[PDB]
């Protein structure tokens, strides 16, 4: 039966973003609760993730930090707070991070 | 009253409906941004064509001599508040046809732009970026404490 | 008669169906078998009250019990 | 007003609620491009033929390219024609699938926009990996290209020429056999074809009125004698057949594109001849000559022979020429475009007499028209 | 305590309508291969709030050339009627009892138009003029089928009292003997209550907005409303009339999930249906009602006359 | 009386919503705001000349029709009737009367639109 | 080379049964519920961003000999291929002799963003870099001087670089 | 995915579940128990008059049996 294969995906979804503190702070603030591989991290506190059985576009993300050049950004998110080599990487530019 | 700015700011900025108000391929640009890859619709954006019933103005294409009137009727016409959005670099400062004779050099001088997005045409997640910085301006408003300090 | 109706049935099935349908409300009600039973169903039910009347004594129809076996029964719509 | 390309203002005398007497004022959008033409060298006008018709880019830079490359008496490598083909079919489909979508949305049904456009952005993609912009790519220049292919594109344009049909044939149920959208496209825009050729109209007017007309089947340009493909032909000169029209066509574009992807031979992408062509940046820095050729032809353009010349090109929307009169100088001296919009909204006057007002919308919206191209 | 009656009557179907706001946007979004609104809150369920709020703290923006009386009492009227005709509805006992509730829904149905003729009247513009024209053809094309649609399905039922619709269900549904009917219906839902295909008053491509298009916020979420509570009424009248559920005196928890369920599906189904067919002309609306829908509704209507003298089925009138 | 109630518990939630949305918000009107909408063009004389409406007729024939239907509308009473003979043979008249108005309208061009 | 696009009592009665029953309507919907039930392609901006190709074309900038010292060399062929007249320089030698700029101004709204400028510079110092949100409140914001371009290309030459160093065979 | 509006619709089951339940509830509170006495007709006007005049107490809801007479 392959809906219980769902919500067990559902689950590890719930369990693997460190619990559901973790769940809660990526559905309120990245508006998605779904896991990757992580890539990497920068200086700053922005965790790159990826994964590949995700379709074109969707398949690498960043969740960004809380705290970047003294500012609060836990809900002031924005979209030019990325690295000069990670918005290489992440704008699908090259395949090396 | 800090408070109360709060609410009124997080609902005027998670509502935003703008204007179906394009002049030329900087509108087919905003028709792009609407498709469903970038899906403007997520961010409590939905298109409503009456000046009446709308809250942003974004001006894409050229703003010519014969279009002035029409542009700043449209404008008067919006209820308060109203954010006008520069697009491209035709409503910027004309861009390509500044020297023109019949081009208004940049819609500045008809109507207040709050919001300059530069391209030509601007890439639609740049023009996502314009509207959230656009949302992040209403967030800092502060009405109500100015009005108590008054 | 076939090519007109087949004609009309092409063009506009609409009036084709609400004829035929006309037409069958029409002629099969003059052809029903139970609307007699209609008739007896919407005479016996008892709206207001059945009074009695006074006797001379010479009545053979009318009972003075309701479950005297004289008088109209109600068996045919009780099994129907 | 939404079903208006956002800049037009029809004036029409509504007896009660039909058209007697309508009347396109126009020139919302005239910004004079013709004018600041003449103060450019060619290099430099070449961008202002992006943003006439900005849906049919390519095809206009294929047009102005031919008017330039007929002047100087040169012509492109082989591979530069082909991709030159490869990428105004890829407009063509851009075009259409605009068009298409926008009519359906004017209309009332606002499915099939959202179902295309992510198609619309996959091209916009491919112009993005081949030419750096995703709508003004100024690509197609006079000599050629501009840049080679990039690595690993054609693969992505085959996969996406595979899945793209299966799009067409879900746009085709969507809007072909449905009782609405055909009731409002049955005779109405009705045109003869006399009228279709006295009236200037070009491309699926003239397809729609049954009139056999094609650019690339009778005065063929750069490798379109080389491919094979088919050309719809209206039957009644209704909205419905120029829509048919437009189906098909995008059905053939699809079958040139596969032609076109089997049959790229190598080569260079500019002409060779320095003097027109820019070098290439490796042997700028090396040689004198190329230097000198670089420095001149970026700072006071190629020289073009006296003489007056009108191309023409199959574009999307119609027939799309130029008149390009050169003065001998380094800046033409007057360039004119002729463009089918401007026939297409004389003739809606014609076109629309005796309908209801939706109906004049409708047949608004059954000319492709984009305005900047109308109003130069 | 009918205070508290009608107040938990009136309250949450604004909730409903606020949600179905929401709803219709997600939904509408996602058989356009996108998403819906989910920024603002978990899975959007704060956007009817923005929404709510935003309207009401916006400039009303009264017209100069406006006739201020009609202009004030079209929304209010709207909203009212809108809201009036809930009372008759079984839900599963209703809040008034009234033995001729179909005849109160007909004539508060008939009464609803006249916000929308007010609203385009009292605006001085072309485009609200059109659009009550609009209206008034809508109108003429819908009242003389939806009248003899209701009567019809209502032959078999006994009297027009909506508490004995729910008796009529106990063996089956009357979608069975009546599914042409139950088109018709299903048609006539659509025409009446302005949406698409059968929109024709608040067109984008056509007009602007048609009878609102002057109509700043504020009194226009009051239309918005108006509207969505129709829409979610006509459809809870559709279950009602057709597919009546299971009632038990015992526990009413079974049929108002049942009734619930229901004309969620069919809301659905109305919205599945909104956005996948282009917009009528109107003068097609009274080509195909006054043309293709009144003979044939005729016949069904004399062939529901006929058919219990036929069948010897004649439905007590209590 | 519950009636009653109920409709003046409606109009006033009705009428309370319009003075909240108007005597709350900051009012600020100048003589462009309240300008006729005329997609940013002055309007071309007044709204109140005489419409050349074309389905004139359609609108007293639904009128005629709505009266058609008072007669037919209080047919379910009349299936509890004894005499049901002439209330079959008269519903069907009645009918066909209305059916008869419709295809003399549908033979001499009626329900199609003037000009 | 030409095809006839439309020219085309049991049919009579399966188009009397569509007309009644609605089959094509039901085709129609049923594919509108085929689209309700696949994923939608909305990709989640900002944590998401849109495929680029190493050619974009968006800010403006400034590069840098690998020494420290600066790449422009005063030549005007970028104000001279300019199609919108948006550059506008001034230049004099500075103390060591060096054919410097003084004043390298760009009107970012004249500019078109059509790489003419970043394809005729001999020595790749002005580049269309790859920035594109770089959206202003003010009008003047979006007026570059050459300290502005000098410090974007001190922000972006570490994917700079790299863009030119995978993109530079093609041309 | 496509279930995330699955959510939202749910809460419009509720906000059309609150209203007709609230009824019934209701009828189980002033009717002291059981269900609203229906008046369809003059008869059953009359008779739900005679219960509350019956009564004593001038409710109808409080029906008297066999047991009130000896
Ligand atoms: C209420 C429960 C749910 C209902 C279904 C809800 C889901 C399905 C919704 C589908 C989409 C609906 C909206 C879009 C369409 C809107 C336009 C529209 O409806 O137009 C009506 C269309 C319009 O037809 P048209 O558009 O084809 O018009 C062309 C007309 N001619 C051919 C003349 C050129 O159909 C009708 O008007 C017919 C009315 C309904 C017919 C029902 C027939 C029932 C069976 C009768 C008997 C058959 C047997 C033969 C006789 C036997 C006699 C004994
Ligand atoms: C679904 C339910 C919806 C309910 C309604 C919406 C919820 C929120 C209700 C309150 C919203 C805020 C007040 C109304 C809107 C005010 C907008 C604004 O910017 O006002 C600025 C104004 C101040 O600006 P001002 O007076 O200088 O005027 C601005 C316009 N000029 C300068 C051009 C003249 O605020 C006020 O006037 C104060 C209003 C009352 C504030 C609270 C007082 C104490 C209450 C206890
Ligand atoms: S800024 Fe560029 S893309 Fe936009 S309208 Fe002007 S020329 Fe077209
Ligand atoms: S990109 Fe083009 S328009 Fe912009 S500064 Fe460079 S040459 Fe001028
Ligand atoms: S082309 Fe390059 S070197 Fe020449 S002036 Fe411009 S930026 Fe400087």
């Amino acid at each position: 039966m392959e809906l219980l294969q769902v919500l067990k995906r559902g689950l590890q979804q719930v369990s693997g973003h460190g619990g559901l503190r973790g769940y809660l702070r990526v559905l309120f603030r990245a508006n998605d609760v779904r896991v990757g591989t992580l890539v990497g991290e920068d200086k700053y506190g922005n965790k790159y993730y990826e994964d590949n059985k995700q379709f074109f576009g969707r398949h690498r993300w960043v969740i960004y930090t809380t705290e970047m050049n003294g500012k609060n950004t836990f809900w002031d998110v924005d979209g030019s707070m990325v690295p000069p080599e990670w918005h290489r990487w992440l704008h699908c530019m090259t395949d090396d991070p | 009253v800090a408070k109360l700015d709060d609410l009124i700011n997080w609902a005027r900025r998670s509502s935003l409906w703008p204007m179906t108000f394009g002049l030329a391929c900087c509108a087919v640009e905003m028709m792009h941004m609407a498709a469903p890859r970038y899906d403007m619709d997520r961010f409590g954006v939905v298109f409503r064509a009456s000046p009446r019933q709308s809250d942003v103005m974004i001006v894409a294409g050229t703003l010519t001599n014969k279009m002035a009137p029409a542009l700043r009727k449209v404008y008067d016409q919006m209820p308060e508040p109203r954010y006008v959005v520069s697009m491209g670099s035709c409503a910027n400062g004309g861009g390509y046809y500044h020297y023109s004779y019949s081009v208004v050099r940049g819609c500045d001088r008809i109507v207040p732009v709050d919001i300059y997005v530069p391209g030509c045409p601007p890439t639609a997640e740049a023009l996502l970026y314009g509207i959230l910085q656009l949302q992040k301006k209403i967030k800092r408003e502060k009405r109500l404490r100015i009005w108590y300090r008054r | 008669v076939a090519a007109f109706l087949k004609n009309v049935w092409a063009k506009e099935p609409v009036l084709v169906a609400s004829f035929a349908i006309a037409g069958l409300a029409v002629i099969l009600p003059t052809l029903s078998p139970y609307t007699k039973y209609s008739l007896m169903i919407n005479r016996a039910t008892p709206y207001n009250y059945p009074v009695p009347l006074r006797d001379d004594g010479n009545m053979p129809d009318v009972p003075s019990h309701p479950q005297d076996p004289q008088g109209p029964s109600l068996e045919w719509l009780k099994r129907l | 007003h939404p079903a208006a390309h956002g800049v037009l203002r029809l004036v029409m005398e509504l007896s009660g609620e039909m058209v007697r007497k309508c009347d396109p004022h126009i020139g919302l959008l005239h910004r004079g491009t013709e004018k600041l033409i003449e103060y450019k060298t060619y290099l430099q006008a070449l961008p202002y033929f992006d943003r006439l018709d900005y849906v049919s880019m390519m095809c206009n830079e294929q047009a102005y390219s031919l008017a330039v490359e007929k002047l100087l008496n040169i012509q492109p490598p082989p591979r530069a024609q082909w991709i030159r083909v490869l990428f105004g079919e890829i407009t063509r489909l851009l075009n259409h699938i605009m068009a298409v979508t926008t009519h359906a949305l004017d209309i009332g049904a606002m499915t099939p926009f959202f179902w295309m456009f992510e198609e619309r952005e996959k091209m916009f993609e491919f112009y993005e990996r081949v030419s750096g912009a995703r709508m003004h790519a100024a690509y197609v220049r006079p000599g050629g290209v501009h840049q080679d292919l990039p690595l690993g594109l054609m693969d992505d344009i085959y996969e996406f020429s595979k899945n793209f049909s299966l799009r067409i044939d879900e746009l085709e149920e969507m809007l072909t056999n449905n009782r609405i959208w055909r009731n409002r496209t049955v005779d109405i825009g009705v045109v003869t074809a006399e009228d279709a050729l006295n009236y200037g109209f070009s491309g699926v007017m003239l397809r729609g009125s049954g009139i056999q007309w094609d650019l690339r089947k009778t005065q063929p340009y750069d490798v379109y004698d080389q491919v094979e493909f088919d050309v719809p032909i209206g039957s009644r000169g209704d909205c419905y057949d120029r829509y048919l029209c437009r189906v098909e066509e995008m059905r053939q574009s699809i079958r040139i594109i596969s032609q076109c992807l089997n049959k790229m031979p190598p080569g260079e992408i500019k002409v060779d001849d320095a003097k027109v062509s820019p070098p290439k940046r490796a042997e700028m820095k090396t040689s004198m000559e190329s230097l000198i050729h670089h420095f001149k032809l970026y700072t006071e353009g190629y020289q073009v022979p006296p003489g007056a010349t009108y191309t023409a090109i199959e574009a999307p929307k119609g027939e799309f020429g130029v008149y390009l009169v050169s003065d001998g100088s380094s800046r033409p001296y007057r360039c004119k475009i002729k463009a089918p919009g401007f026939a297409h909204l004389a003739g809606l006057d014609k076109m629309s007499k005796g309908h209801m007002l939706a109906d004049v919308v409708a047949i608004i919206g059954t000319q492709d028209i984009v305005f900047g191209e109308v109003d130069r | 305590m009918f205070m508290i009656n009608v107040l938990t009557l009136i309250i949450p179907i604004l909730l409903a309508v606020a949600f179905l706001t929401l709803v219709e946007r997600k939904v509408l979004g996602y058989m356009q291969f996108r998403k819906g609104p989910n920024v603002v809150g978990p899975y959007g369920l704060l956007q009817p709030i923005a929404d709510a709020i935003k309207l009401f703290i916006k400039e009303p923006l009264r017209p100069a050339t406006s006739s201020i009386s009609m202009f004030i009492l079209a929304p209010i009227l709207a909203l009212t009627l809108a809201l009036t005709m809930w009372i008759p509805l079984p839900m599963p006992y209703p809040l008034i009892n009234m033995n001729l509730g179909v005849l109160f829904m007909l004539a508060m149905s008939s009464l609803a138009v006249y916000s929308i003729l007010w609203s385009g009247w009292a605006s001085n513009s072309k485009y609200a003029l059109i659009g009550a024209l609009r209206a008034v053809a809508q109108t003429i094309s819908y009242e003389v089928t939806l009248a003899i649609i209701l009567l019809s399905v209502l032959l078999m039922n006994g009297s027009f009292t909506l508490s004995t619709l729910i008796i009529t269900q106990e063996q089956v549904w009357l979608i069975f003997p009546a599914w042409p009917l139950a088109m018709m219906w299903f048609i006539s839902t659509l025409a009446e209550t302005n949406r698409a295909p059968f929109d024709l008053t608040e067109g984008e491509s056509e007009l602007v907005s048609g009878f609102n298009v002057e109509y700043a916020a504020g009194p226009f979420a009051l239309f918005f409303m108006a509207e969505y509570a129709n829409i979610i009424m006509m459809n809870i009248f559709t279950t009602t009339l057709f597919l009546g559920a299971f009632h038990n005196p015992y526990m009413p928890e079974l049929y108002t999930i049942n009734f619930t369920i229901k004309s969620l599906l069919l809301s659905i189904t109305f919205l599945w249906i909104r956005a996948s067919y282009p917009r009528f002309r109107y003068d097609q609306l009274m080509h195909l009602l006054w043309k293709n829908f009144l003979p044939l509704t005729l016949a069904l209507c004399m062939w529901h006359v006929s058919l219990p003298i036929l069948l010897s089925s004649i439905p007590p009138q209590t | 009386m519950n009636l009653m109630i109920t409709l003046l518990t409606n109009f006033t939630l009705a009428t309370l919503l319009v003075t909240i949305a108007f005597w709350l918000p900051q009012l600020n009107v100048y003589s462009e705001k309240t300008s006729p909408y005329e997609c940013g063009f002055d309007p071309m004389g007044s709204a109140r000349l005489p419409f050349s409406m074309k389905f004139f007729l359609v609108a007293i024939t639904f009128l005629l029709f709505d009266l058609e239907i008072a007669l037919l509308l209080p047919l379910p009473w009349a299936s509890q009737t004894t005499n049901l003979n002439t209330m079959l043979t008269m519903a069907l008249l009645l009918i066909f009367l209305l059916a008869v108005s419709l295809a003399y309208e549908w033979t001499q061009k009626g329900l199609e639109w003037t000009e | 080379t030409y095809k006839y696009v439309n020219l085309r009592m049991k049919s009579v009665t399966d188009r009397a049964a569509q007309t009644l029953l609605w089959t094509e309507l039901i085709r129609g919907l049923g594919m509108t519920l085929s689209y309700l039930f696949r994923e939608p392609a909305t990709i989640n901006y900002p944590f998401e961003k849109g495929p680029l190709s190493p050619r974009f074309r968006g800010e403006h900038a400034l590069r840098r000999y690998p020494s420290g010292e600066e790449r422009c060399i005063a030549c005007k062929l970028c104000e001279a291929v300019c199609p919108a007249q948006a550059i506008t320089i001034e230049a004099e030698p500075r103390a060591d002799g060096s054919r410097r700029t003084t004043r390298y101004d760009i009107d970012m709204t004249k500019c078109i963003y059509c790489g003419f400028c970043q394809e005729a510079c001999p020595v790749d110092a002005i580049v269309e870099g790859p920035n594109f949100e770089f959206s202003t409140e003010t009008h003047e914001e979006l007026l570059y001087n050459k300290e502005k371009l000098l410090n974007n290309g001190d922000k972006w030459e570490a994917e700079i670089a790299a863009n030119i160093q995978a993109d530079y065979l093609y041309r | 995915m496509w279930f995330e509006v699955l959510p939202g619709i749910a809460v419009m089951g509720v906000c059309l579940f609150i209203p007709g339940m609230a009824t019934a509830r209701i009828h189980r509170f002033s009717n002291g128990g059981r269900e609203k006495r229906v008046a369809h007709y003059s008869y059953q006007w009359y008779l739900m008059e005679r219960d509350r005049r019956v009564s004593g107490v001038n409710r109808y809801y409080v029906s008297k049996g066999l047991e009130n007479i000896d």
